[PDB]
C-alpha cells in the first residue's frame, strides 16, 4: 500500500489515470482490503 | 479497425482535432494503408 | 495505509465540480466502501496519554 | 479499401457468393455508405452550381466573394439541396470574416483529393450491378449514386 | 425466446385472444370474482372480448423453444393472465382454469389440432381444433338451453373425447396496451387482496405490548402501486394539440373500462372502508401496529385519489355510484384528506346525471355541514 | 451459429447448485409498484411452471464504451464482448438499472438491481465481459 499510495499521489495531488486503474483493480479483487469491508467477513472498518 | 473507431469517438464531441490528434491518426491511418495493401496483395492474382 | 491510499485516490476538488463522469463515479466507490460512521468512530477512539 | 474490395471481386461469376455477400454487406453498413455517397455528389453539385450562370447573378461583390445569406438563398433556388445540406455546405465553406466566401477556391477544394475515391466507389458500385443484377437491394445504391 | 420471428403468425409467450369459430364468442372466465370463484370458464359471445376477462397467454410448456414458433400439436399451457392462472384438465368437470400451484403437465398441457380425425399455425384463418395432450378429452361446448338461459351463448367448454361439429378457434392477438393493462389488473388485484386478507388478521384485535395480530403487511408496496397507477391514470394533457389529446382520452377512456370491468373499482372501495373503520391513526396503532400506522394517512389519502382517477372523465364507472352515493357522503365530514373525498363526490356529480337525480336533502345538509 | 442481436427480446438465466441441486433461476421484475428484480426458478416446470411475461427483456441498444461516454456527454446490431448494453422490460417498457438502494443486508458493497423508469441515465448500463479465455 505504501508503494501504491507513492505511485497514485504526487506533489499534493491526485494522478487521475493511476487512481483509476489503481482503484479498479482493488476493488476488482475484494479480498485485497482483507476480513473488514467485505460482505463474507460481515465486519467493518470499525470491527477492525 | 476498433481501435480507429474508439480514437473517433474519443473526437467525436470536439469541434476540432488538436496537432497530437492529426499526428496520431497519421500514424494509424498509414498502417491501415500498409495492412490493407498486403491483403489485396494476398489476393490480387486469382487465387480462388 | 488502506485508507490513507483511498484517500490518496480520491478525486479533486475542481474535478468533481466540473462533473467528470469517472471522477464522480470513483468518488461514489470510494463511498460505498467506506462508510462515514467507521469513520468518525475510529477517530472518536483516543490516544493512551 | 475499396481496391482490397475489387480485389476480392476479381473473377466473379454472375450471382457469385462473393458479390452477393459483398451486397449483403453494403445493405447492412446502408447509412454509412449514403453519408459516403451524398458526401461526393453534394460537392459534385456545388462545382456544378457553382460554374451555374444563376450564382452568378446571385454573385454581386467585385472582388469576387459572396455573402453568406447569398449563398444561402441562391443554393436554396436552385432547389437541389435539403435544409441540413445547406447547412452543412455553410458550416464547410471557408466563412472568412464578414460572411465572405471565395466560391471557387469552395468549390475546388475537394474535387481532386475526392477523386481517386470517388472513381473507385463508381466502379465498385458498377462492378457490382453488373455481375449480381436484378437485386432489390443494389438498385437503391445505384440511384443515390 | 424468439427463436424464428414470422409476421402474422402466432409465437410463443404471446398473449392474446380466442375467438371459437364466428368472431362474436370468445373464451372467457367467470363474470365476477365470486360468480363461479374465478374457476368456471365459459364461452361468452359479447362485449366481453374488448375486457381483460377475454384474454389468454399461451406459454410454451417445453422449455425448449420457449417462447419460439408454436409448432401444430405441440404442449403449452394457456394462462388467464388477469387471474394467473392456467387452463387445465379437471376431474369434477369438464376443464377449469387451476392455479399454478395446481398446475402440472398433466393436466395444463394442450395442442392445436389440424383436423378432428387424427392425422405453421398463422394468426389468420387459423381455425384449429385445439386438444388436450395427456387425455384425448376433447374441449367442447355445452351449449345451454332468455329466461332459461342468458342471452349470451355461456357455452361452458368439457373435455369430452366426443368431435363437436365447431371445435376450430381463431387466435388473435391483443394491443400491448391491453397486455400491459391486463398484467396490471392480475398484479395490483393480488397485492390489494393479501392487503386485505392482512386487514382481516389484525381486524378488531388489540396488539397490546407485542408484535401486531397478524403478519407484517405491505406498505411501501401499496404505495409505490397507488402512486404509478395513479399517474396510469393521469389525465391528458391540456397543452396539447386537438388530435393527441383527444386520442390520449381515448385510449384512457378504454383503459378506465377495463380496470373497472375486473372488480378493481370495488376492490379499492372495500380497501377504504377496511381503513376507514380505523378511525385515527392511533387506532391503526393500537390494532395493526405503529410501524403500519406510520403511513395510514398517506395510504388513504392516495387511495381516495386513485378512486378519483378511474372515475373521472368515464361516465359509466361515476355512474356505477348510484347506489353508492350515500357511500361517500357518508365519509365526507372525515378529518382526513377531506378533499380528497369532496373530488370523488365532484367527478361523481359532474360526469352522472343520475346521482344527483338520487340527491336527497339529508345529502345535501352533509355537504352543508362541509361549508360549516 | 445464430448470434444474438439488438431489439430482439432474450431472457437472462443463471444456474447455481444449492442442496445439491441443480437449480436454473430467471431474473425478472413486476416494476410497477416493486421496483425491485428477483429471481424465480424455471426448473421444475412440470411441479411448479414459472413465470415468463415479466422475465423476458428487450435489447435496445449494444454501443462501445467511448461512445456511451460520447452518448452520455450529448439498426439491428450485433453483440460483442466489451460492449456495454441498454436492456428495456417487456411488461414494463422501463430500463433495468442498478439502484443505489441497499437492501440487500448481506454485503454493504451488494446494490440492489431494479428498473428504472427512463434510460437517460448511466444507471442502466452494462458491459459484458468474456467468460473463459477462449
Amino acid at each position: 500500500l505504501d508503494f501504491l499510495r507513492f505511485a497514485v499521489f504526487v506533489n499534493g495531488e491526485s494522478v487521475e489515470e493511476n487512481a483509476n486503474v489503481v482503484v479498479r483493480l482493488l476493488i476488482r479483487k475484494p479480498e485485497c482490503f482483507g476480513p473488514a469491508l467485505r460482505g463474507e467477513g460481515g465486519s467493518g472498518l470499525l470491527a477492525a | 479497425q476498433e481501435s480507429i473507431s474508439d480514437f473517433y469517438w474519443y473526437y467525436s464531441g470536439k469541434d476540432v482535432i488538436e496537432e497530437q490528434g492529426k499526428r496520431n491518426f497519421s500514424k494509424a491511418m498509414s498502417v491501415a494503408k500498409q495492412v490493407f495493401n498486403s491483403l489485396t496483395e494476398y489476393i490480387q492474382g486469382p487465387c480462388t | 495505509a488502506l485508507i490513507d491510499l483511498l484517500g490518496r485516490c480520491a478525486p479533486e476538488m475542481h474535478l468533481i465540480q466540473a462533473g467528470k463522469g469517472e471522477a464522480l463515479r470513483i468518488r461514489a466507490i470510494l463511498r460505498s466502501l467506506v462508510p462515514l460512521d467507521d469513520l468518525v468512530g475510529i477517530i472518536s477512539l483516543p490516544l493512551q496519554i | 479499401m475499396v481496391v482490397m474490395l475489387l480485389s476480392l471481386l476479381e473473377g466473379n461469376v454472375v450471382n457469385g457468393m462473393i458479390a452477393r455477400q459483398m451486397v449483403d454487406m453494403l445493405v447492412e453498413s446502408s447509412s454509412n455508405v449514403e453519408m459516403i455517397l451524398k458526401f461526393f455528389d453534394m460537392f459534385l453539385k456545388l462545382k456544378d452550381i457553382v460554374g451555374s450562370e444563376a450564382f452568378q447573378d446571385y454573385v454581386t461583390d467585385p472582388r469576387g466573394l459572396i455573402s453568406k445569406k447569398d449563398f444561402q438563398k441562391a443554393m436554396d433556388s436552385q432547389k437541389q439541396f435539403t435544409g441540413p445540406e445547406i447547412q452543412f455546405l455553410l458550416s464547410c465553406s471557408e466563412a472568412d470574416e464578414n460572411e465572405m466566401i471565395n466560391f471557387e477556391e469552395f468549390a475546388n477544394r475537394f474535387q481532386e483529393p475526392a477523386r481517386d475515391i470517388g472513381f473507385n466507389v463508381a466502379v465498385l458500385l458498377t462492378n457490382l450491378s453488373e455481375h449480381v443484377p436484378h437485386d432489390p437491394r443494389l438498385r437503391n445504391f445505384l440511384e443515390l449514386a | 425466446i424468439c427463436s424464428c420471428c414470422e409476421e402474422g403468425y402466432v409465437t410463443g409467450g404471446h398473449v392474446l385472444r380466442l375467438f371459437h369459430g364466428h368472431m362474436d364468442e370468445c373464451l372467457t372466465i367467470s363474470a365476477a370474482d365470486s360468480d363461479d370463484q374465478r374457476r368456471l370458464v365459459y364461452y361468452e359471445g359479447g362485449a366481453v372480448c374488448t375486457h381483460a376477462r377475454s384474454l389468454w397467454r399461451l406459454e410454451p410448456l417445453r422449455i425448449s423453444w420457449s417462447g419460439s414458433h408454436l409448432r401444430w400439436g405441440q404442449p403449452l399451457r394457456i394462462r388467464h393472465v388477469t387471474t394467473g392462472r392456467y387452463l387445465a384438465l379437471t376431474e369434477d368437470q369438464g376443464l377449469v382454469v387451476v392455479d399454478a400451484c395446481k398446475a402440472h403437465t398433466k393436466a395444463t398441457s394442450f395442442c392445436f389440432r389440424v383436423s378432428k380425425e387424427k392425422l405453421e399455425i398463422k394468426y389468420g384463418e387459423s381455425l384449429c381444433f385445439v386438444q388436450h395432450v395427456a387425455s384425448g378429452l376433447w374441449l367442447t361446448y355445452a351449449a345451454p338451453d332468455k329466461a332459461l338461459r342468458l342471452g349470451v351463448l355461456k357455452k361452458k367448454a368439457i373435455l369430452h373425447q366426443e368431435g363437436h361439429m365447431d371445435d376450430a378457434l381463431f387466435l388473435t392477438r391483443c394491443q400491448q396496451e391491453e397486455s400491459q393493462a391486463a398484467r396490471m389488473i392480475h398484479s395490483t388485484a393480488g397485492l390489494y387482496n393479501q392487503f386485505i386478507k392482512g386487514l382481516d388478521s389484525f381486524s378488531g384485535k388489540p396488539r397490546g405490548s407485542g408484535p401486531p395480530a397478524g403478519p407484517a403487511l405491505p406498505i411501501e408496496a401499496v404505495i409505490l402501486s397507488l402512486q404509478d397507477l395513479i399517474g396510469y391514470f393521469e389525465p391528458p394533457s391540456e397543452e396539447l394539440q386537438h388530435e393527441e389529446k383527444q386520442s390520449k382520452l381515448r385510449s384512457l377512456r378504454n383503459r378506465q373500462s377495463l380496470f373497472q370491468e375486473e372488480g378493481m373499482l370495488s376492490l379499492v372501495l372495500n380497501c377504504i372502508d377496511r381503513l376507514n373503520v380505523y378511525t385515527t391513526a392511533a387506532h391503526f396503532a393500537e390494532y395493526a401496529g405503529e410501524e403500519a400506522a406510520e403511513s395510514w394517512k398517506e395510504i388513504v389519502n392516495l387511495l381516495y385519489e386513485l378512486l378519483a382517477s378511474l372515475i373521472r372523465g368515464n361516465r359509466a364507472n361515476c355512474a356505477l355510484f348510484s347506489t353508492n352515493l350515500d357511500w361517500v357522503v357518508s365519509k365526507l365530514d372525515r378529518l382526513e384528506a377531506s378533499s380528497g373525498i369532496l373530488e370523488v363526490l365532484y367527478c361523481v356529480l359532474i360526469e352522472s346525471p343520475e346521482v344527483l337525480n338520487i340527491i336527497q336533502e339529508n345529502h345535501i345538509k352533509s355537504i352543508i355541514s362541509l361549508l360549516d | 451459429v445464430q448470434f444474438l442481436r439488438t431489439d430482439d427480446e432474450v431472457v437472462l438465466q443463471c444456474s447455481a447448485t444449492v442442496l445439491k441441486e441443480q437449480l436454473k433461476l430467471c431474473l425478472a421484475a413486476e416494476g410497477f409498484g416493486n421496483r425491485l428484480c428477483f429471481l424465480e426458478p424455471t426448473s421444475n416446470a412440470q411441479n411448479v411452471p414459472p413465470d415468463l411475461a415479466i422475465c423476458c427483456f428487450t435489447l435496445e441498444q449494444s454501443l462501445s464504451v467511448r461512445a456511451l461516454q460520447e452518448m452520455l456527454a450529448n439498426g439491428h446490431r450485433t453483440l460483442l464482448y466489451g460492449h456495454a448494453i441498454l436492456l428495456r422490460h417487456a411488461h414494463s417498457r422501463m430500463y433495468l438499472s442498478c439502484l443505489t438502494t441497499s437492501r440487500s443486508m448481506t454485503d454493504k458493497l451488494a446494490f440492489d438491481v431494479g428498473l428504472q423508469e427512463d434510460a437517460t441515465g448511466e444507471a442502466c448500463w452494462w458491459t459484458m465481459h468474456p467468460a473463459s479465455k477462449q
